[PDB]
């Protein structure tokens, strides 16, 4: 992540991020809505950072330092460039909505009143089709990536030294290779939980309540489609194991 | 410090997310309680042994039967949760959650955890439950379910007061270390 966004999302909540004199101007219901929108953006920033660790630190480092057989790095990090493009674009839109809402003279005081339309756009049309295609592919390659990682760590000395080197810093404690894969697979199922709680505190404007209700339905439709489109790939799988249960 | 993996499972209303949040912060949040939990790696020393215990939640995956099992590979200990204010959450343990965990995590120890123990003697809870001919889960009902499902053990906690939370995760670490 870049320092400007890390500092903007350093606080544990929106109520602790804004100036106390600005917080005191809002009703409790507005504060509750903004605290959940802030958690959605803060966790999206961290999710994009997980994808950057996968691409910039692990994938790039292996291509630059190690002598792996072709197709091995793509096997460890399936779809990571496509996932990075999807979420960096979504994060850019969330951060632009926040930046437009800032009060003049402030870099921290804002209220986002119109999130629903941005969520409908993200979870409909071509961007939803790309999210469905990419997660159906990623989640079907999840088991294979974990098994390939375990095999390389146990048999290749230069690989084990590389992993121990790049994962040594305390800031990577929660972000080993297997941990990044599961953080990415679990991201999509956090969206309904966050949207439903934002919706609970968005009844003040009926158009906003309707837009968040539409967005929640679209996110659940995407999750149902991804879940129905998964079957784990396995290295050395025989056709007979595939067409039999 | 050896690395071990813990996964918590249970119905949407069992309190699993709150339990992971309170343990990872050693505090019930005073200003904002998070909606979701990403992951965390706790440094735990139990009975003289140092462990890095990675913690994972399955909240949000309950309706997705092909996504949910992706949380299980190489789990060392399962916390199987129910809420003491919800006899319905305890009823879903033996024939929904238990056969799933036994299939995807063979031979992994399961600790059955009764969450929200502070509501067992709460008047509002007893009134709401009585309308459905129900009452808070009794400790013997929790122990008997743990016994029946083949659990490593039965424990209770309250994320609200923090009582029993440290003990649950220290015992999960001991279970993860057993051969
Ligand atoms: C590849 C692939 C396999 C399946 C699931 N499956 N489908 C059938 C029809 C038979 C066996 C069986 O396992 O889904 N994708
Ligand atoms: C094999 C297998 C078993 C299960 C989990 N499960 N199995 C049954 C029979 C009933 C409920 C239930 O949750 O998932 N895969
Ligand atoms: C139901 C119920 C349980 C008890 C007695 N009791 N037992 C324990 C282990 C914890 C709290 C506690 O109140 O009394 N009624």
């Amino acid at each position: 992540s870049m320092e400007m966004d890390e500092k903007d999302f350093a606080a544990d909540s929106w109520s602790l991020a804004v100036d106390s004199s600005f917080l005191q101007q809002h009703k409790k219901e507005v504060m509750k809505q903004q605290d959940v929108i802030y958690e959605l953006i803060q966790t999206e920033l961290h999710h994009v950072r997980t994808l950057k660790i996968m691409t910039r630190l692990f994938r790039t480092g292996m291509l630059e330092e190690l002598h792996l057989e072709p197709g091995v790095v793509q096997g460890l990090f399936p779809c990571v460039d496509e996932l990075s493009d999807i979420h960096t674009r979504f994060l850019s839109q969330l951060l632009e909505r926040r930046r437009q809402a800032l009060c003049p003279g402030s870099t921290r005081n804002f209220v986002i009143h119109r999130l629903g339309d941005l969520l409908i756009s993200q979870f409909s049309g071509p961007s939803a089709e790309q999210m469905c295609k990419t997660y159906s592919e990623f989640c079907s390659r999840h088991s294979k990536a974990l098994k390939l990682y375990k095999e390389l760590y146990a048999r290749d000395k230069r690989f084990q030294q590389f992993i121990r080197k790049v994962t040594r810093p305390a800031v990577l404690k929660r972000h080993g290779v297997q941990e990044c894969i599961l953080l990415v697979t679990q991201r999509i199922t956090k969206y309904p939980l966050l949207i439903s709680r934002i919706l609970q505190h968005s009844h003040g404007i009926e158009e906003e309540r309707q837009d968040l209700t539409t967005a929640l339905g679209l996110v659940k439709e995407l999750l149902s489609n991804v879940d129905e489109g998964i079957y784990q790939l396995e290295k050395g799988a025989r056709l007979q194991e595939i067409y039999n249960r | 410090a050896i690395r071990k993996k813990l996964v918590i499972v249970g119905d949407g209303a069992c309190g699993k997310t709150c339990l992971l949040i309170v343990f990872s912060k050693d505090q019930f949040p005073e200003v904002y309680v998070p909606t979701v939990f990403e992951n965390y790696v706790a440094d735990i020393e139990v009975d003289g042994k140092q462990v890095e215990l990675a913690l994972w939640d399955t909240a949000g995956q309950e309706d997705y039967d092909r996504l949910r099992p992706l949380s299980y590979p190489d789990t060392d200990v399962i916390l199987m949760c129910f809420s003491i204010d919800s006899p319905d959450s305890l009823e879903n343990i033996p024939e929904k959650w238990t056969p799933e965990v036994k299939h995807f995590c063979p031979n992994v120890p399961i600790i059955l955890v009764g969450n929200k123990k502070d509501l067992r003697n709460d008047e509002h809870t007893r009134r709401e439950l009585a309308k459905m001919k129900q009452e808070p889960v009794k400790p013997e009902e929790g122990r008997d379910m743990a016994n029946r499902i083949g659990a490593f053990g039965y424990m209770e906690c309250s994320a609200k007061t923090k009582d029993g939370v440290r003990e649950v995760f220290e015992m999960a670490t001991r279970a993860a270390l057993q051969a």
